[PDB]
C-alpha cells in the first residue's frame, strides 16, 4: 500500500491565525495528470466530514477558511482563519492507488488565555450506597490549560485508589476544557469516615480550589 | 500500456445526428480549465432537414461570483470528416453569456439511454490533451442502468480520465 | 436529502460472527459504491472494502478479506458487512461510507459501536447530581447526571429531551471495573430550576433501557 | 525619476472596485501614419498605472492609450462588446500638461475621462 | 392619446439591453415640500416609458423620477449597490419643453442623463 | 483619527478637472421615514470631501449623499438640469466597509459609482 | 429600403440634446488587418444616424465606428481633448443581430455604450 | 452731494413700451458680477396687443473658456406699478444657456436714438447697489450724435458708475 | 482696424514752435478723445490733455496748459497739438493715443520724435562694414553697417528691404559731437553671402535721405 | 496729482517663474465702487502697449500670463510665467482724478545662462576716411550678462579717446546682449600706426577675447 503521514500530530495555534497540516506519501499519489488526496474533519464523538476533494477542489458545503496543495508526494491541508468551532483531528487519504489509505490525522487544538476550572463536588445519592459501593463525583469545567491535577482528600489524606479519570476535548465554543473525578469506595469504607474534599491544582492559580462536603 | 494521444482516443463509428437527436440530462463531467456549467445540466440535440446538427444546453453558472446564472446555451455543430467527429460553435441566448467555439466527439453512446463526449479544448507537446473537458448524457435524468454505468467506466479511461469526474446534481435550480 | 442509516450497537462472542446493514436513501443505490470504514480508538481510519450493489461487484483491502464479507440487497438498498471469527481487535466502531462510480469519499454514516468481549450486558443506573443547598438565590446552578456501571457502550444523554443544549458536558467512558461509568453536568440560571421540571435523559440501547431522572 | 507625465486609471463599475491587472497600451502617432508602440503595463491593485513613461520622452505629439477591456470582462466569464478601450489624443502640444487617463468600464458600456494639471 | 413631454428610457449596462420591467415613480413639489404621486408605471420591451402625463397635467414645478433600479437587479441576481436611482429638475420653467430621461443603470452605478427639446 | 469610512469624490466632464467647492451632503435614514441630517462639506481641490463622518458614528443604515451639481454649474453660468445629486445607499450592514462614492458631471448629465474595501 | 443592423447615436453632454452634424465611419478588418472603409455619414435633426449598411452588406468581422467627436466640439466653439472617440467589436460573430451604437459626448470625456438585439 | 440710493435713482417718466419697442444697439455696458453677454449685443424690443412687453438679444458670451457662445436671449416683461420700471424674466432659446430674473429700468431714452438702462442685482446694507449692470442703447450702431452721449453722460453719474463703462464691439462675430 | 498715424519727425528752433497731427482711422473719430503723451529719455511718462472732436472740447494738464494748444478737424479726423516757444526741454517724443469717452487707455501712435536744437539737419552717412578676409568656408559670418554723423535722430534700417530680420543688431545713438552716429550688424551663414547680395538699406526720413549699400 | 511709485525700478527673475511688479499711490486710486488703476508694456524702440484696465480687467489681446490686482493706494502687475518675449518696461497709470499720472515704470529683465560674446572687428571702409577722422568698428554680439568690457588697443596701447559707446536691451528671443564699439580717430592719426586691436573683457572667461588686424 501507500504510506500517509501526517507531520505534527498535535496541532495548536490562535483563534484567527492559520494552520498548516502536512501529508506526505511513501508513493506519489498523482496520475494522469491530477492528484488523488483528500481532506476530512473528525470531530468529537461524531464520523468523518469531507472537506476538500482532490486535494484543491473544496466541497460545497466547506467555508474558504480550508484550501488544499500538493502533488508528487507532499500535500497540505491550510485552514485559516482558523475558527474556534475547528477543534478536529484532520486526516487525509489517497485513492491513486489500492489499496485505500489515510493518514495518522492530526489533532488541531487552539490557544487562548487561561481560566480557572469551576468545581464542584456531590455526595453519592441514596441509591449508589444501595449497591454496596460509595462514588463522590466532583466537576472541574471549563478551564485551560489542558493540563490539570485531582487529588481527593479524604480526612486530610490523600486517597489514591478508586480514582476514575476522565478528560474531555476542548469545547468548541470557548473552547476549554474539562475533566469529571469520583471516588470509588465500598458503601463501607464510607461509613469508616467523615471529611469528603476534592483539591483541584492547576496553574490558573497558586492555592489549589478546594470543594467538600462532610459525613 | 502507454497512451493518452487525442487521436488515438477512441469514438463511437456511423454517428447519427438522426438517431442521437433529443434531450440529454448531465450525469457526469470533467471540468476543463475556465469557468464551466457548473450544476443542473441539461442538453436538448436535434438536426434539421438539411443535415445540419445544433444544439442548446440550460446549465447553471457561477459567473462572477455570488452570480448564479442558469444559462441557456446554444451551438452550431460544423461537420466534419467523421460522423462522429465535431466542431462546436455556440453562444448564450441572453448576450453576455461566454461566447465560443470549441471541438465536439460523440466519444460513445448507445443512442437510446447514455451518452459520453470529450473535447480537447487545446493539445499537448506531444499529442495528450492539456485543456480537456466532458459529459456522460443520460436519456433519463432518473439516473442510469449498472451496464451503463460499466461501459461509460470504460471510455472514461480510454480518455484518460478516470476518477475525473465530478457527479452532477439536479435539484430543478431552474 | 442522501439519508444513510445503519444498524444498532453489536455485542459478540470472542469467534462467532457478526453481519451489519446499511440501508441507503436519497440517491441511486446502484450508482454508487458505498464502503465500510474501520475506527479504533488510539487508532484512526482504515477502509475496508465497498460493494457495486449493481454489479455486486467487489472491492477489499486483503488485511480484512477474510474477516469481512459484504453484499448487498438492490430492491432492500441495503450493503451489508459480514464479521467473521472474532477476536477482540475487532471489536471497534465501523462506519459505512458511500463511495463514487469513479472517485472516493463522500457520505459517511452514523456508524455502528462494535463491542466483542465476553461479559454480560448489564444495564445502565442512573442516579440524579443534587448540590448541598437550595442552591442560593439568582446564582447560576449546575445539575448534574450519573450513569453507573452500563456495557457495552455508548448510551445517549441528553436533557429536557434535548430542549437544553447550551451550558452541557457529557463526560466520556470509562472502564469501571468490566463496567463503564458516565456523566453529564448541564449549567443553569437560578431561573430555570427548581421553578421548572430539570429532567436528564439517559438512553442505552445495548440494552432497550430508556430513562429520564428529575432533579 | 522626479513625476510621471502620463497615466491611467481604470474602474470595474460592475463591482464598486478597481479592476485589477488590466492591459494598457499607449502608441505614438508617427511621421508616417501608424502607432508606433511607446509603452504597456498593467493595473495595479489601486486600479491604475502609474510610471507610463518619464517626462520628457513623452514628447509632444498624438497618443492613444488601449486599454483591454476585453480579456479582463473575458476572465470573469462574461462575454464583452468593446474588444478594447483607447483614447487618443494630442499632448504636450503646448508646454507640458499632466495627462490622468481614467476609465470606467461595463460589459457593454463604458467611458474614458481625462484630467489636465500642470506643477 | 398624443403626445408625451416626459419619457423615461433606461438600458441594463451588464447585459447591453434595454432594463425591461422597471418600476418608475414621477412626482411634484407640492405646497408644502412633500412629494405628491404624479405617475407610475414601468418599462416595456423597448426599455422605454411612454404615456406618464400629457402636454397638459404635466405642468411647471419641480419633479421627481424614480427608477427602481434595486428591483430590477435583484429581480434578476445580482446584488446591486444603490438602493434606487432619482432625477430631480424643474419642469417646464421656461415655458413648454419635452423631457426624456435617460438611465444606464449598472449594479454598482448609475448614470442619469437627460435631453430637452420643443414640439 | 485613524481612517475615514465613507468619502466622495466629484469630477467637472466638461472640462476635464476636479470640480472644487462643491457642496455635499450625506443624510441617514432614520426610524421614522426622513433623512436627518448626517454630515456636510465642500470639495477639496483634490475633487474630493475626506474626513465625512468617522469610522464608528456612521452606524449602520441607509445613506443619501446629496451633490449640489446645481451651483456649480450655475456658477459657470451655466444653467444645468439636475437641482442636485444623491447616492442612496446601505452601509455598514455586513461588517465594515469603506465607501467611496464618486460622480462624473455635466449640465446636462451625471453619474455615480462607488468603491468598497475592507483594510 | 428596409431595416438597419446597425445604428449610431450621439447626445451633446454638455448641452442636454442631440450631437448634430456628427461625422462617422465604420470600418472593418480585412484579410491583412488593416481597416477598409464600410460606410459614412452624418447624424440628423435626431442624433442619430439611419442606413450606414443592410441585413446583408453588414456581415461578421471585426468593426470600428470612428464618432467624429473633435469635429463635433471644436465646431461649435470649445477645445475638445479626445482627438475622436471610436468603437471596435466583433460584428454578428454568433448569428445574426441588431447593433446599436450609442455615445454622449463630452469636451473631456465620452461614454459609449451599445445595446443589441434580434429582428 | 452724497446719493448713490438705487430707489434715489431717477428713471424716465411715462415710458413706451410702444414708443420704445423696436430694433436697439448695445454701445455700453456695466458689468454686474458674474458671466454676462461680453461682445457683439444688440436687443429687440416689442409689445403686444394685451400691453405685456418682451424683448430678445443676440449677443457673445465667452461660457466656460475658449467656449464663444453667440447665445439668444428672451425674457418677458412683468409690468410694475411704474412705466418706467420693470421686472425681467428671461432665458436662452438654447437650453444650457444661463436662464434668469432680473430687475429692469428703461433709466432715460429720447426714443428715437438712445437709450440707458440699469438692472440692480442686489442692494447694500444702506440703499446703494452691489451688483449693478446697465446698457447704452443706440437704434443706429453707426454710433451716436454727441448731444446723446452728451446726455448720456449726465445718466451715468446719476446712476453712480460714470467711467465704470466697457465699451462694446461691433465686428458681426454673429 | 484702428490706424492711427501720425506726422514725420520735428525739429524746432529755440522759442519758435510747431504743431502735429494724428488722423484716425478705423473708428468713430467723434465718439473718442485722443490723448497726447509726452516721453523724454530717462524719465517715463506724461500726460498732456485731451480732445473730444464732437465738442470740440478740451482737457489739459495745468503743466502744459501753457505749451501746448490741441485743435482737431472732425472732417479731416485728425487732432492737432501745438508747440509754442520751445526750449531744450519739451524736446522728447510725443505720442498721440485715442481714449474713451468713458475711461483711459487704449490705442497708441508711432510717436514723432521732436528734436529743439540750433544746429542743421545734417544728412546721414553710410559706410559698410566688411571683414578681413572672404571669411573662410562654412563658418558664418557676421556683416555691418555704419551710420556716421546724422541729425536729428531717428534713422530707420533694416537688411535685405526688411527680409533678413533674424540675427540682426541695431545699435542706438551716440551724440558723435553734435552729430550722431549708429551701426548695425547682421550674422549670417556662410552660404548666402558673398552668394546672395548683401544690402544694409538706411533711411533718415528727417533729411528725406534713403540709402542701401551692399557688402 | 497724485503719485504714483514703482517699487523695484530693476527687475530681474528666470524665464518660467512670477514677476510682482508694484505701483502704490499718494492718493486712493478707487472710487464708487472701483479702482482705477492702469498696466502697459512699453518694449524697446516702440510706444505702450495696453495690458490690463481698471487694475483687474484683462485686455483682449493679451495673455493669461499677466493679473492685476490692489485698492486703495496698493496694486500689482502679475507677470507668470514670465515669457522670454516679455523683456521691457511696465508702466502703470490712474485716472480717477485729474491730472492723470504714471509710474516711474520698470524695466523686467530675464536670468539665464551665461554665454561668450562673439566678437567682430572691422577696417574703416574708404570712403571713412575720404573725410578727415578714423573710425574702427567691433561688435560684441549676443552676450550674459549685461556687464561687459570693451578696451581698443592699437599697438599694445590702450586708447582711451574715441571711445563710443552704445548698448542694446536684452534681446527678446535669446534674451542676450550686444554692445558695438568704434575707435574714431583722424585719418591722419590712422596713418601713424600699424596694429589694431578690439580686446573683449567678460566674466564668461579669464582670458579676454581679442579680435584685431593691421594696417
Ligand atoms: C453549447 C453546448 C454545450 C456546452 C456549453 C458550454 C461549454 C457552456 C459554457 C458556458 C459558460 C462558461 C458560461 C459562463 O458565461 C454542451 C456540450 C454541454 C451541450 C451541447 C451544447
Ligand atoms: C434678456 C434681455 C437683456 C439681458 C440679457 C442678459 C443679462 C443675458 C445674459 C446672458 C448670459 C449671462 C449668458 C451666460 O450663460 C438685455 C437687458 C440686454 C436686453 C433686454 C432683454
Amino acid at each position: 500500500d501507500i504510506v500517509l503521514t501526517q507531520s505534527p500530530s498535535s496541532l495548536a495555534v490562535s483563534l484567527g491565525q492559520r494552520a498548516t497540516i502536512s501529508c506526505r506519501a511513501s508513493e506519489s499519489v498523482d496520475s494522469y495528470g491530477n492528484s488523488f488526496m483528500h481532506w476530512y474533519q473528525q470531530k468529537p464523538g461524531q464520523p468523518p466530514k469531507l472537506l476538500i476533494y482532490r486535494a484543491s477542489n473544496l466541497e460545497s458545503g466547506i467555508p474558504a477558511r480550508f484550501s488544499g496543495s500538493g502533488s508528487r508526494t507532499d500535500f497540505t491541508l491550510t485552514i485559516n482563519p482558523v475558527e474556534a468551532d475547528d477543534v478536529a483531528t484532520y486526516y487525509c487519504q489517497q485513492s491513486n492507488e489500492d489499496p485505500y489509505t489515510f493518514g495518522g490525522g492530526t489533532k488541531l487544538e487552539i490557544k487562548r488565555a487561561d481560566a480557572a476550572p469551576t468545581v464542584s463536588i456531590f455526595p453519592p445519592s441514596s441509591e449508589q450506597l444501595t449497591s454496596g459501593g460509595a462514588s463522590v463525583v466532583c466537576f472541574l469545567n471549563n478551564f485551560y490549560p489542558k493540563d490539570i491535577n485531582v487529588k481527593w482528600k479524604i480526612d486530610g489524606s490523600e486517597r489514591q485508589n478508586g480514582v476514575l479519570n476522565s478528560w474531555t476535548d476542548q469545547d468548541s465554543k470557548d473552547s476549554t476544557y474539562s475533566m469529571s473525578s469520583t471516588l470509588t469506595l465500598t458503601k463501607d469504607e464510607y461509613e469508616r469516615h467523615n471529611s469528603y474534599t476534592c483539591e483541584a491544582t492547576h496553574k490558573t492559580s497558586t492555592s489549589p480550589i478546594v470543594k467538600s462536603f462532610n459525613r | 500500456e502507454r497512451d493518452c494521444r487525442v487521436s488515438s482516443f477512441r469514438v463511437k463509428e456511423n454517428f447519427d445526428k438522426a438517431r442521437f437527436s433529443g434531450t440529454w440530462y448531465a450525469m457526469a463531467k470533467k471540468d476543463p480549465e475556465g469557468l464551466f456549467l457548473q450544476d443542473n445540466i441539461v442538453a436538448e440535440f436535434s438536426v434539421d432537414e438539411t443535415g445540419q446538427m445544433s444544439a442548446t444546453a440550460k446549465g447553471r453558472v457561477r459567473l462572477l461570483n455570488n452570480w448564479d446564472v442558469c444559462a441557456d446555451m446554444v451551438g452550431t455543430f460544423t461537420d466534419t470528416e467523421d460522423p462522429a467527429k465535431f466542431k462546436m460553435k455556440y453562444w448564450g441566448v441572453a448576450s453576455f453569456l461566454q461566447k465560443g467555439n470549441d471541438d465536439h466527439w460523440i466519444v460513445d453512446t448507445d443512442y437510446d439511454t447514455y451518452a459520453v463526449q470529450y473535447s480537447c479544448r487545446l493539445l499537448n507537446l506531444d499529442g495528450t490533451c492539456a485543456d480537456s473537458y466532458s459529459f456522460v448524457f443520460s436519456r433519463d435524468p432518473n439516473g442510469l442502468p449498472p451496464e451503463a454505468q460499466k461501459i461509460v467506466r470504460q471510455r472514461q479511461e480510454e480518455l484518460c480520465l478516470a476518477r475525473q469526474y465530478r457527479l452532477i446534481v439536479h435539484n430543478g435550480y431552474c | 436529502d442522501v439519508q444513510l442509516q445503519e444498524s444498532g450497537t453489536v455485542l459478540a462472542r470472542p469467534g462467532a460472527s457478526v453481519k451489519m446493514s446499511c440501508k441507503a436513501s436519497g440517491y441511486s443505490f446502484t450508482s454508487y459504491w458505498m464502503h465500510w470504514i474501520k475506527q479504533r480508538p488510539g487508532q484512526g481510519l482504515e477502509w475496508i472494502g465497498g460493494v457495486y450493489p449493481g454489479d455486486s461487484h467487489t472491492s477489499y483491502n486483503q488485511k480484512f478479506k477474510g474477516k469481512a464479507k459484504l453484499t448487498a440487497v438492490t430492491s432492500a438498498s441495503t450493503a451489508y458487512m459480514e464479521l467473521s471469527s472474532l477476536t477482540n481487535e475487532d471489536s471497534a466502531v465501523y462506519y459505512c461510507t458511500r463511495s463514487g462510480f469513479d472517485y472516493g469519499n463522500e457520505d459517511w454514516g452514523q456508524g455502528t459501536t462494535l463491542t466483542v468481549s465476553s461479559a454480560k450486558t448489564t444495564p445502565p443506573s442512573v442516579y440524579p447530581l443534587a448540590p448541598g443547598s437550595a442552591a442560593q438565590t439568582n446564582s447560576m446552578v449546575t445539575l448534574g447526571c450519573l450513569v453507573k456501571g452500563y456495557f457495552p457502550e455508548p448510551v445517549t444523554v441528553t436533557w429536557n429531551s434535548g430542549s437544553l443544549s447550551s451550558g452541557v458536558h457529557t463526560f466520556p467512558a470509562v472502564l469501571q471495573s468490566d463496567l463503564y461509568t458516565l456523566s453529564s453536568s448541564v449549567t443553569v440560571p437560578s431561573s430555570p430550576r427548581p421553578s421548572e421540571t430539570v429532567t436528564c435523559n439517559v438512553a442505552h440501547p445495548a440494552s432497550s433501557t430508556k430513562v429520564d431522572k428529575k432533579i | 525619476e522626479s513625476k510621471c507625465p502620463l497615466m491611467v486609471k481604470v474602474l470595474d463599475a460592475v463591482r464598486g472596485s478597481p479592476a485589477i491587472n488590466v492591459a494598457v497600451h499607449v502608441f505614438r502617432k508617427a511621421a508616417d501614419d501608424t502607432w508606433e508602440p511607446f509603452a504597456s503595463g498593467k493595473t495595479s491593485e489601486s486600479g491604475e498605472l502609474h510610471g507610463l513613461t518619464t517626462e520628457e520622452e513623452f514628447v509632444e505629439g498624438i497618443y492613444k492609450v488601449e486599454i483591454d477591456t476585453k480579456s479582463y470582462w473575458k476572465a470573469l466569464g462574461i462575454s464583452p462588446f468593446h474588444e478594447h478601450a483607447e483614447v487618443v489624443f494630442t499632448a504636450n502640444d503646448s508646454g507640458p500638461r499632466r495627462y490622468t487617463i481614467a476609465a470606467l468600464l461595463s460589459p457593454y458600456s463604458y467611458s474614458t475621462t481625462a484630467v489636465v494639471t500642470n506643477p
